[PDB]
RNA sequence: UCGA
DNA sequence: TGCATCCGTGAGTCGAGGGACCATAACGGACGGGCCTTGTCAAGC
DNA sequence: GCTTGACAAGGCCCGTCCGTTATGGTATAATGGGAGCTGTCACGGATGCA
């Protein structure tokens, strides 16, 4: 299984996560001691859900349960127990995908990595000096604790103020002076003894109080310390810091979990000494087995951490001041400061973050995503070029390909293929274990936690191996301490169980990836999650195989769990009997909305009569074919320039594609209205809305709201609806028009939902959502209506395709079949590609793939080729040679393969006739349709809405914005010779409500004016400035008069 | 200030859109309005030093929100905009509004090669 | 209009006040900000003592007062004298400045904690 | 030592000053009771000495005017002693409610100002402690205080208490109804209509800031998206252009048809005029105007000479 | 967060 | 009078997306009748 | 080409009605606050510490 992040860790949430919170949080005690409440944890009851799991994105809603557990309320003097079940929150459930449904959008939880907790040493050069080491023991909840070792034998102790000195500590914790010399060398130690008094256990605890908090009490030095690190619910060192300790100090004991032992840091302040006398390793923070990851199981954890102590204090409220008995518990629990934790975590976290649902293997990386930003990891300021980099011990664990490139190049990583996270937080890789120079391959893996650094000598997936025998290979290159060496194949200890191990799931859909540049295969593997699902897919003839694993983990493919026989079959659901109540149903959804306005199509691929496995495909996804995954479609390419059309990285297309439906997608936009209530006067949704005739009204059915399957256009009407005004302010131009032919003028005003601009398509679901039937709705609204409308669209001009290699481009023409170029048995060429953007990049992958795409397209065989190769020279120029030869050996097909030159034919032009001067490449490639159409960057403003402060045009394409022109498009006009351009786009453009007036009357009129105005932007900094204390204004130096000058007046 | 350069409007839910100098303006008011308090009812001189001290930290604030004490917030954990935080920054007045302005009768799309053509001629949709 | 230099000092008492005060046809000044109160709960209207206020800064609407009965363009340049808010247009509250008189003397902030602290 | 924090500075204050014992507080209640009497002579005294009472003294009736002044300072020291000694009172009580609209400096001082009122109606005779008739006045200053101020559009006092009101009976009704709540429940045990309760709803609700991130990132804010109340320039120019053409089809009239339609409905003067005062500038009288304007609006409403004002109708 |  | 430590100042440009309680008196808008004020209708000077 | 009595329509004006709103009070005793900062790099002053 490939989600396991995510479903294990939710999974111990509600077993083990739930149980410790409630465990810690119980029990509580009153001011005097009067009654005590304790809840049971291990009994809480999560009952059933409201609504469905489709009804919950449509309704605005949550997928939640409700939470109840068994309180028992007991009193310290009269004898009475109070058991009554108390609600204490809505908790999201993950849904079987491994998502959460929020506010009725798809969400995910971004498993984000952090330092683990422990203790961890570094040598620092802070000048031109001596050496010193430092420390850190870092807890899991809690204060730090920073020893420092400066010159002349000075260890002291810093617990973000000023530091101390190492025997204050000691000391008031409570040690002897026999105690510490014993389990310590003593010779280092009495350097700072000497210039440190010598302190005893009473005589330690003023002067720290005096240094932290600056009177001193004999026992307010005691409440400081205790607080810090020995008190309960304030530091916690967690399971793992429990772990760290006893390995790096090697301690005796264990299981401790909750109070800091002042034995440990005696043991810290030993190592830290002994570090002078070269003996001990220093730890590393980018290396992996000091780093941990958390999931949904952590991180829940510390929201209701935070969540129980804000009721805690309303619990310690209420049992003080009512001083009467006969009390409910159910009372004494609010579960508002709770539900708002939780709410808080889920919609308003930086962690939780929108989920990308365009194509199914996006869905399985997003929730697989090792991201190092959060409230509590790190900033995009403080990153730096040492945690962006590449560290050794991310090989097998990190994916070192897919990465985002631009301004979170490093930070944001994805997990590998066969990587996984223990119980303790740690990636762990699997591996054969190799005896006596042979691979044991006959049990299960060892599943090494990041120990074989030290200590192991592991080999990858590549050195030829025999069938039981020996290994083939007399010198195996290994990795061991972070270096790459040859060694003796009867010295290594593990091997690598895979060659796709090192990249991840996306990067594995790559065929001759060793082939390719590793710049150009972090393009391949972002573009293909960015694939639009088409209306008919079809699966790749070159692909490497794990493209059936990943459409079944991605949760929507249908799959049989029964080993029965299929009885009905339609295009809505699928009917099979269990066998060695048995009919049940799988359901299927037909053209459902997605996040990234794409479609959720499922398709039926069994017939009635047929035996199934468990584990076989009932029903393919949109984006996914008949087993494996389909992202785009086999067609013809060609490397060769044509007239300009494929100069700087562009597609030239046939006309082949438009007609054949190929590459053409459905979205579904979803448009969003509401009646509100204006308090003065309700707003209702009519049909006879004022200004409006016959030529909108057409598809309403005397209710104001559309009906389905109208074919809707841009600027039309889908809701119409009204809203009173009392503004009664007509002015006299406008009161003498009326007064002619009559017509008074309604207190109405026309608000109605219209279709934006370039927006068309067929409305398929009108569902109106109102109150009195079984929903709830916001406040300050009478009526919802939500209306679906789904496009067909075609492939056209100016949309963005690309392939897995990173040969990215935009279709600058689309050429009739006549035009192209055709092979010699009169078949024409889809895409005529640019052969100039292949040796620069080193996309040599693409030309191995399309050659032998063209092998499998003339003999009908879906070839497999994995990834990292067998005999070199001979499993991938002879491999493409070899097969195309057997194409070639057809009676029908001689004209496939060339003697003389290989990889080519000769290719006819469409136009004249002649065949060209040189043979070009042909083969079939595998072309991918991305997001970014030409329809979603149109945008055009003559003049629209405008600020509330500066009065300057806005920015956006959804509210008819402007665009901008910043301070390097200045800098570009001063450079010329264009004052008065540079005037006209400050002035009459932007920011001048006088200004822009008589601009826009000049060109109507015909006649344009000079000189405008002040800007507003000018005036507003000129008041800004007068606020701040600054007599600031402008004046005239005109003879013998010096006036200030009124710009705003 | 003038009131539309901290404008409140309301938003479609019913809730009002305010600014952070509303908040800063109200600390002002509301902390001499009772020194003026203290003042005539001849408060204890502890209480009258205190009062004192807030109205001092209110200004400061207002003008330079964190240029020497601790920065106040709101209802969100963020920092509030005081006088001095709209002109000095990247997102102030003088690099966002003055330098640079968002004009009208402009849009974009993306482009394509269009060979058959001229130089000083673009195609336009 | 058109100007042809730029001049910036410190503003003294009598130059903030001078923003502040403004001449009204009445025995006194109304453009002082005493209350902290913005606008009405119940109504959208302000208060006639505030951050808001339209006697200080002008009317809300184009030709219309806050108490009412001067709802109309003929009057044009005076004082209601039953609430005290000049009928003229609504671009007049982005340019009148109120002041807030206090009861102690407080340090500028840009002054004090400055570099190099020209308060010191 | 230097120290940033205003409130470690405040409550270091506090901390110096010794707290009293039980008989001290009826000793400093005796001074507080005699300047009681002592203010409320010169409150009378002052609606008949022109509002300047600084050298009458009714109490006495070179030593006597030197012992008025020490008894008066001894008074006005025993009221400094009890509000200043009782400080680390208010700093328990304010500590509970530095979580809803106010900081926790501005607590302190508005719960001062109750126990300054404390301290002046504080009955010694009756028996009770101070420490138990001042937690009645420092909790009244302080809910006073969100009720008046921590709020931008501030709402009333007894509009606090209908908002407490509503969850006292959606809580009771939750536990006679378990499930499937509503809203018309809520308003039948209130004795209040449907349309009030969502007046209730809506002033409740808390304001939200302009510059606040809208993403997750601070790369935009909320006042990037929201619209100014003004109208735009294309209904600015057109009506300049709306008396380029209505003037065009005045002109054509008779000179004193013109003069009709333009001063009634306020053409070319900014103010609208009645029929009353054009017949007043005039030699004639009533039923004259109304007649010319009736004839004026009859023939403009033919198709001729008016071809230009038909699509004017919005 | 994602494109150049 | 020179050497450490701390604090304040900067760190690319466009576009898309999503997002406590109660009692009592003062204050003010709503409602209703009276009073001119204003628009309209049919003949008659 | 103008003029006069008649018939309602409606805006202010001035009373009261009751919801709305500002203000003061309650008596066992109660007496110093929480919530993060701890992985950025470079330069320029300003203390301060010998
Ligand atoms: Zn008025």
């Amino acid at each position: 299984d490939l989600i396991e992040i995510q479903h294990a860790s939710f999974h111990w949430f509600l077993e083990e996560g739930l149980i410790e919170e409630l465990n810690s949080f119980s029990p509580i005690s009153d001011y005097t001691g009067k009654l005590e409440l304790h809840f049971l944890g291990k009994d809480y009851k999560l009952k059933q859900p409201k609504y469905d799991v489709d009804e919950s994105k449509r309704r605005d809603a949550s997928y939640s349960v409700q939470m109840y557990v068994p309180t028992r309320l007991i009193n310290k003097e009269t004898g009475e127990i109070k058991e009554q079940e108390v609600f204490i929150g809505d908790l999201p459930l993950m849904t079987e995908r491994g998502t959460f449904i929020i506010n009725g959008a798809e969400r995910v939880i971004v498993n984000q990595i952090v330092r683990s907790p422990g203790v961890y040493y570094k040598k620092e050069l802070d000048k031109n000096g001596r050496r010193t080491y430092s420390a850190s023991l870092i807890p899991n909840r809690g204060a730090w604790l920073k020893f420092e070792t400066d010159k002349n034998g000075l260890v002291y102790v810093r617990i973000k103020t000023r530091k101390l000195s190492a025997q204050v500590l000691l000391k008031a914790i409570g040690l002897s002076d026999n105690e510490i010399l014993d389990s310590l060398h003593p010779e280092f130690y009495q350097k700072t003894l000497d210039k440190e008094g010598n302190p005893t256990e009473e005589e330690a605890l003023v002067e720290l109080y005096k240094k932290l908090r600056p009177p001193p009490t004999v026992s307010g030095g005691q409440q400081l310390l205790e607080s810090r690190f020995f008190d309960p619910k304030r530091y916690d060192l967690g399971r793992v810091g429990r772990y760290k300790l006893n390995k790096k100090l090697r301690l005796n004991e264990a299981d401790t979990t909750r109070v800091l032992t002042p034995q440990d840091i005696l043991a810290a302040i030993n190592y830290l000494i002994n570090l002078e006398f070269d003996v001990g390793t220093t730890d590393d923070i980018d290396h992996l087995g000091n780093r941990r990851v958390r999931s949904v199981g952590e991180l829940l954890q510390n929201q209701i951490r935070v969540g129980l102590n804000r009721l805690e204090r309303i619990i310690r409220e209420r049992m003080t001041v009512s001083e009467s008995d006969a009390l409910t518990p159910a009372s004494l629990v609010n579960p508002k400061p709770l539900v708002a934790a939780i709410k808080e975590f889920f919609g308003s976290s930086q962690l939780s973050q929108f989920m990308d649902q365009t194509n199914p293997l996006a869905e399985l990386t997003h929730k697989r995503r090792i991201s190092a930003l959060g409230p509590g990891g790190l900033t995009r300021e403080r990153a730096g070029f040492a945690v962006r980099d590449i560290h050794p011990s991310h090989h097998g664990r990190i994916c070192p390909v897919e990465t985002p490139e631009g301004p979170n190049a490093g930070l944001i990583g994805s997990l590998a293929t066969c990587a996984r996270v223990n119980d303790y937080g740690f990636i762990e890789t699997p591996y054969f274990r190799v005896e006596s120079g042979r691979v044991r391959k006959d049990l299960d893996p060892v599943y090494l936690t990041a120990d074989e650094e030290d200590d192991m000598r592991v080999a990858p997936g590549d050195i030829p191996t025999d069938e039981e025998g020996n290994i083939i290979g007399e010198s195996v290159p290994i990795r061991y301490r972070q270096e790459f060496s040859t060694t003796s194949p009867e010295q290594v200890d593990y091997v690598a169980v895979s060659p796709v191990q090192i990249i991840s799931v996306a990067t594995s859909m790559i065929p001759f990836l060793e082939h390719d540049d590793a710049n150009r295969a972090l393009m391949g593997s972002n573009m293909q999650r960015q694939a639009v699902p088409l209306l008919r897919p079809e699966r790749p003839l070159v692909g490497t195989g794990l493209e059936a694993q990943a459409a079944r983990d991605s949760g929507m493919v249908i799959v049989s769990r029964t080993h029965g026989i299929v009885t009905y079959v339609d295009a809505t659901e699928i009917r099979v009997q269990p066998h060695s109540g048995e009919e049940i149903v799988y359901p299927i959804q037909k053209y459902q909305r997605s996040n990234q306005d794409t479609c959720l199509n499922q398709r039926p691929l069994v017939y009635a009569g047929e035996d199934v496995v468990p584990g076989q495909v009932l029903a393919d996804g949109s984006a996914t074919e008949g087993g494996e995954l389909a992202l785009g479609q086999n067609i013809l390419v060609a490397y060769m320039p044509w007239e300009g059309y494929n100069y700087e990285d562009a597609i030239l297309i046939s006309e082949r594609l438009v007609y054949d439906d190929v590459y053409t997608s459905i979205h579904i936009e979803k448009f969003e209205i509401e009646a509100r209530q204006t308090k003065l006067g309700p707003e209702e949704i009519t049909r006879e809305i004022p200004n409006v005739g016959e030529d909108a009204l057409r598809n309403l059915d005397e209710h104001g709201i559309i009906r389905i399957g109208a074919w809707v256009e841009s600027g039309d009407i889908l809701v119409g609806k009204v809203t009173p005004k009392g503004e009664a302010d007509q002015p006299p131009e406008e009161k003498l028009l009326r007064a002619i032919f009559g017509e008074k003028a309604r207190d109405v005003r026309d608000n109605s939902l219209r279709v934006p601009n370039g927006e068309k398509g067929r409305v398929v679901d009108v569902r109106v959502f109102t109150r009195e039937k079984g929903d709830e709705l916001p406040p300050g609204a009478n009526m919802v209506v939500r209306i679906y409308v789904a496009q067909k669209r075609k492939i056209q001009v100016g949309d963005k395709m690309a392939g897995r290699h990173g040969n990215k481009g935009i279709i600058s023409r689309i050429l009739p079949i006549e035009d192209m170029p055709y092979l010699p048995d009169g078949r024409p060429i889809d895409i005529a590609l640019n052969p100039l953007g292949v040796p620069s990049r080193m996309n040599v992958g693409q030309v191995f793939e399309c050659l032998l795409g063209w092998a499998g397209e003339n003999l009908g065989v879906r070839f497999k080729i994995t990834p990292f190769d067998m005999y070199g020279e001979e499993a991938s120029r002879d491999t493409v040679h070899g097969l195309l030869e057997e194409a070639s050996q057809r009676p029908n097909k001689d004209w496939v393969f060339n003697e003389n030159h290989p990889g080519k034919i000769q290719v006819f032009d469409g136009r004249t006739g002649e065949p060209f001067d040189r043979p070009i490449t042909v083969g079939q490639a595998y072309m991918l349709k991305l997001v970014h159409l030409v329809d979603d960057k149109i945008h055009a403003r003559s003049t629209g809405p405008y600020s509330l402060v500066t009065q300057q045009p806005l920015g956006g394409k959804a509210q008819q914005g402007g665009q901008r022109f910043g301070e390097m498009e200045v800098w570009a006009l001063e450079a010329y010779g264009a004052a008065y351009i540079l005037q006209e786009l400050l002035t009459v453009k932007s920011d001048d409500m006088q200004g822009r007036n008589e601009a826009l009357n000049a060109i109507v009129k015909g006649k344009s004016i000079p000189r405008p105005g002040t800007p507003e932007s000018f005036k507003v900094l000129m008041r800004e400035l007068q606020s701040l204390g600054l007599d600031i204004a402008a004046h005239k130096v005109q003879l013998s008069e010096d006036g200030e000058s009124a710009d705003a007046e | 200030i003038p009131p539309d350069l901290r404008p409140m409007v309301q938003l479609d839910g019913g809730r009002f859109a305010t600014s952070d100098l509303n908040d800063l303006y109200r600390r002002v008011i509301n902390r001499n309005n009772r020194l003026a308090r203290l003042q005539e009812i001849l408060a204890p001189e502890i209480i009258v030093r205190n009062e004192k001290r807030m109205l001092q930290e209110a200004v400061d604030a207002l003008i330079d929100n964190g240029r020497r004490g601790r920065t106040v917030v709101g209802a969100n954990n963020r920092a509030l905009k005081s006088l001095s935080d709209i002109i000095e920054g990247k997102q102030g007045r003088f690099r966002q509004n003055l330098l640079g302005k968002r004009v009208d009768y402009s849009g974009r799309s993306v482009i394509v090669v269009g060979p058959n053509l001229k130089i000083y001629q673009c195609g336009l949709p | 209009p058109r100007f042809d230099y730029v001049k910036i000092a410190i503003a003294s008492p009598e130059r903030i006040r001078q923003w502040g005060e403004r001449t009204l046809p009445n025995g006194t000044v109304v453009g002082e900000v005493t209350k902290p109160e913005t606008i009405n709960y119940r109504t959208l209207k302000p208060e006639m003592d505030g951050l808001f206020c339209e006697k200080i800064f002008g009317p809300s609407k184009d030709w219309e007062c806050w108490c009412g009965k001067y709802k109309r363009v003929r009057h044009r340049g005076i004082v209601c004298e039953r609430c005290g808010v000049e009928v003229t247009e609504s671009r007049v509250r982005r340019h009148r400045m109120g002041y807030i008189k206090l009861a102690a003397p407080v340090t500028h902030v840009w002054y004090l904690k400055g570099i190099p602290s020209y308060l010191s | 030592p230097y120290t940033e924090d205003s409130i470690r500075i405040y409550l270091q204050e506090i901390g110096r000053i010794r707290l009293l014992r039980a008989e001290e507080e009826i000793e400093l209640a005796r001074q507080i009771a005699d300047l009681l009497e002592l203010e409320l002579i010169r409150d009378n005294l002052t609606l008949q000495l022109e509002r300047q009472p600084s050298e009458l003294e009714w109490g006495k009736q070179n030593k006597n005017f030197a012992a008025f002044r020490r008894r008066l300072f001894l008074d006005r020291r025993a009221k400094d002693k009890m509000v200043q000694s009782n400080l680390r009172l208010v700093v328990s009580i304010a500590k509970k409610y530095m979580n809803r609209g106010l900081s926790f400096q501005d607590l302190i001082q508005e719960g001062s100002l109750g126990l300054i009122r404390a301290a002046e109606k504080f009955d010694h005779e009756k028996g009770y402690k101070f420490s138990t008739y001042a937690t009645w006045w420092i909790r009244q200053a302080i809910t006073r205080a969100i009720a008046d101020q921590s709020r931008t559009i501030r709402l009333p006092v007894h509009l606090y208490e209908t908002i407490s009101r509503i969850k006292k009976t959606t809580k009771l009704l939750s536990q006679e109804m378990r499930r499937k709540p509503t809203e018309e429940e809520i308003a039948e045990k209130m004795e209040m209509t449907i349309e009030k309760l969502r007046f209730i709803a809506k002033s409740a609700q808390l304001p939200i800031s302009l510059e606040t991130p809208i993403g997750k990132e601070e790369d935009s804010r909320l006042g990037d998206f929201i619209e100014a109340d003004g109208e735009t320039p294309e209904d600015e120019v057109s009506k300049n252009l709306l008396r380029e053409d209505l003037e065009n089809v005045l002109d054509t009239l008779s000179p004193r048809e013109r003069d009709v339609l333009r001063l009634r409905y306020g053409l070319d003067d900014g103010r609208m005029k009645t029929l009353e005062e054009i017949g007043q500038i005039f030699n004639v009288t009533r039923e004259r105007i109304r007649q010319i304007e009736a004839k004026a609006l009859r023939k403009l409403r033919h198709p001729n000479r008016n071809s230009i004002l038909k699509e004017y109708i919005r």
